[PDB]
């Protein structure tokens, strides 16, 4: 299965679970700087952000 | 012995008047104390400073409920405002002494 | 130094600034009447009349 | 590469204060004028421009031309109508972003506010200047008035009276100092006003509540570039509105006439933003005090945060300065409409209670309103 795995499957695979999805954030300590969720949301998409 | 100079105010006695005010103000159904809402200038600001931890910490809180109660245009239920009597000046007694140390030096200058 | 009085050091500083500012006052006046000839003033001057 | 540190070496970090700068998250509806006035100086610089391409001043022929460019340009009718309800618009903004301070304690931002004030003016004589640019017998009357109370000065009041002239009288000569200065002033605005931000943003902005927002600011890139972009189409459908379906409805029909010195109009009066403080100067029979009050009306702002008394900034908890507040607004809304009417008997007397009064609330009643209530808190 590993040596099944090309580029193509990586940039599918990840565009599948990780672009446009919903995050879960958790903090703890001094995260003030810590940005707001929509600046987080919309770093989950490129160009449009 | 309250409410205005004059011994009976406008709205019969004195003492009423001001709890009539606390209530119009209106800061107790946001869920601030008095000193919660004071202006701070370079005089206040130091004495925020001089605050305990446990309630320094509480004021912030106090305050952070308050802008998302305002945020949201809202207020806090009936049973969750601050009674008139139960209010009390956290902050008065570090203005006092800060009061006291600027006039001191601020006529310490001319002499 | 005595007891904290009201405003001494404060009239001492004034005296001090006191015959530069009455000769600063001379270039607002002065600076004032050489920028556009004032007629009443440019009289009692010897050369300038 | 770090996407954060973006192409900072740039005019992007002076963006920054557009996109991370911190902001209360309770900022209400009222702080949107803020970003409403720049698009007023915007729209009023893009329609200006297109407007002074075909504008001349010459007085043979500047009213000639007015009427060219809404006959003949073509869609050039629109521009001269969001031109002349934009200035509506700007001192309908201006006037709020005046009032929220007023109330919200804002001018405790002393160096911001004071610029606030310098904006002010400068709109003001702005909008004076280019009233007179139609040259249509409001314009050339509408100056005349306003112009000779300079000559209440004493000692140099005709001698700068006929500087601004250029001449005995309103002539040509004045109207084409008018076209050139009204051309340049608006460009001196976005630069106070980019001076005006600049004493904000080191300080931060004010909340509706008055107390420090630094344990809840928001950024501001998602949360009021939407909103503002929500307000910006409010005052795009209030100006519109007027310009589709009632362009002239605030101006004064006898503007549509040639200027003519030697026939007056049947009332004299400025545009609807000055009859506030026309009402002030008619108030006081004397001349030399009747443009004094004009000008410290206006100049009252300065005064104000020198007047402040509660302990409190904002007047959200200040019950009895919130009865005054809408009380002066009335007032200055009296002021308004008597400003409009012909002085006779009845607005002679209203008059200068609206006038006495407008001073007596902000020097008096306001601060004594502070006091009051500073001793009914314990403090
Ligand atoms: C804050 C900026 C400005 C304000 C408040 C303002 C205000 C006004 C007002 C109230 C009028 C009277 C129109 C009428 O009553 O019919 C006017 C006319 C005029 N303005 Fe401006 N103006 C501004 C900027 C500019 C600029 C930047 C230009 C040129 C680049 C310009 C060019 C003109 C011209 C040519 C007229 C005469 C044409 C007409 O009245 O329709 N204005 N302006
Ligand atoms: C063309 C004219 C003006 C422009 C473009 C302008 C622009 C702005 C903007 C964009 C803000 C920040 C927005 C906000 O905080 O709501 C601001 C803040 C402010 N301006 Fe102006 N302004 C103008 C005229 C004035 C005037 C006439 C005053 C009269 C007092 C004034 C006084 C203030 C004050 C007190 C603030 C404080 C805002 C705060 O407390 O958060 N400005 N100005």
């Amino acid at each position: 299965r590993i040596a099944e795995v090309d580029a193509r499957v990586v940039r599918e695979v990840c565009s599948k679970y990780f672009y446009d999805q919903c995050p879960a954030v958790a903090g703890f300590g001094p995260i003030e700087q810590l940005p707001d969720y929509n600046r987080i949301r919309s770093g989950m998409f490129w160009l449009r952000f | 012995m309250a409410g205005r100079p004059a011994v009976s105010a406008s709205s019969r006695w004195l003492e009423g008047i001001r709890k009539w005010y606390y209530n119009a103000a209106g800061f107790n159904k946001l869920g601030l104390m008095r000193d919660d809402t004071i202006h701070e200038n370079d005089d206040v600001k130091e004495a925020i400073r001089r605050l305990p931890e446990n309630l320094y910490d509480d004021r912030v809180f106090r305050i952070k409920r308050a802008l998302d109660l305002s945020m949201r245009q809202q207020i806090l239920p009936k049973e969750q405002w601050t009674k008139y009597e139960e209010d009390k000046s956290y902050l008065e007694p570090y203005l006092k002494e800060v009061i006291r140390e600027r006039k001191e030096r601020e006529e310490w200058a001319k002499k | 130094m005595l007891t904290r009085f009201l405003g001494p050091r404060y009239r001492q500083l004034a005296r001090n600034w006191v015959p530069t500012a009455s000769l600063w006052g001379a270039v607002g006046a002065v600076g004032l009447v050489w920028a556009t000839d004032w007629r009443l003033i440019l009289d009692w001057v010897p050369y300038i009349n | 590469m770090t996407n954060i540190r973006k192409s900072h070496p740039l005019m992007k970090i002076v963006n920054n204060a557009f996109i991370d700068l911190p902001a209360p998250s309770n900022i209400s509806s009222w702080w949107n004028f803020g970003s409403l006035l720049g698009i007023c100086l915007i729209l009023q610089i893009l329609t200006g421009l297109f407007l002074a391409m075909h504008y001349t001043s010459d007085t043979t022929t500047a009213f000639s031309s007015v009427t060219h460019i809404c006959r003949d340009v073509n869609y050039g009718w629109i521009i001269r109508y969001m031109h002349a309800n934009g200035a509506s618009m700007f001192f309908i903004c201006l006037y709020m972003h005046v009032g929220r301070g007023l109330y919200y304690g804002s001018y405790t931002f002393l160096e911001t506010w004071n610029i606030g004030v310098i904006l002010l003016l400068t709109v003001m004589a702005t909008a004076f200047m280019g009233y007179v640019l139609p040259w249509g017998q409001m314009s050339f009357w509408g100056a005349t008035v306003i112009t000779n109370l300079l000559s209440a000065i004493p000692y140099i009041g005709t001698n700068l009276v006929e500087w601004i002239w250029g001449g005995f009288s309103v002539d040509k000569a004045t109207l084409t100092r008018f076209f050139a200065f009204h051309f340049i002033l608006p460009f001196i605005i976005m630069a106070i006003a980019m001076v005006h931000l600049l004493f904000l943003h080191e300080t931060g902005s004010n909340n509706p509540t008055g107390i420090s927002s630094d344990v809840d600011k928001i950024p501001f890139h998602p949360y009021y570039t939407i909103k503002d972009i929500l307000g910006a189409l409010l005052l795009i459908l209030a100006l519109m509105l007027l310009v589709l379906f009632a362009p002239d409805l605030l101006g004064d029909p006898d503007n549509y006439t040639p200027a003519n010195p030697l026939n007056t109009p049947p009332h004299i009066k400025p545009e609807w933003y000055f009859l506030f403080a026309y009402a002030i100067l008619r108030s006081i029979p004397n001349k030399l005090g009747g443009v004094l009050a004009l000008a410290f009306s206006i100049l009252i702002l300065a005064l104000i945060p020198l007047l402040h008394t509660s302990k409190q900034r904002s007047m959200m908890f200040r019950p009895l300065s919130q009865c005054l507040f809408w009380a002066l607004v009335a007032d200055l809304l009296t002021l308004t409409w008597i400003g409009g009417q012909p002085v006779e008997h009845p607005y002679i007397t209203i008059g200068q209670l609206a006038s006495v009064l407008y001073f007596l609330l902000i020097l008096v009643l306001m601060p004594t309103a502070g006091t009051i209530e500073n001793k009914l808190l314990k403090w």
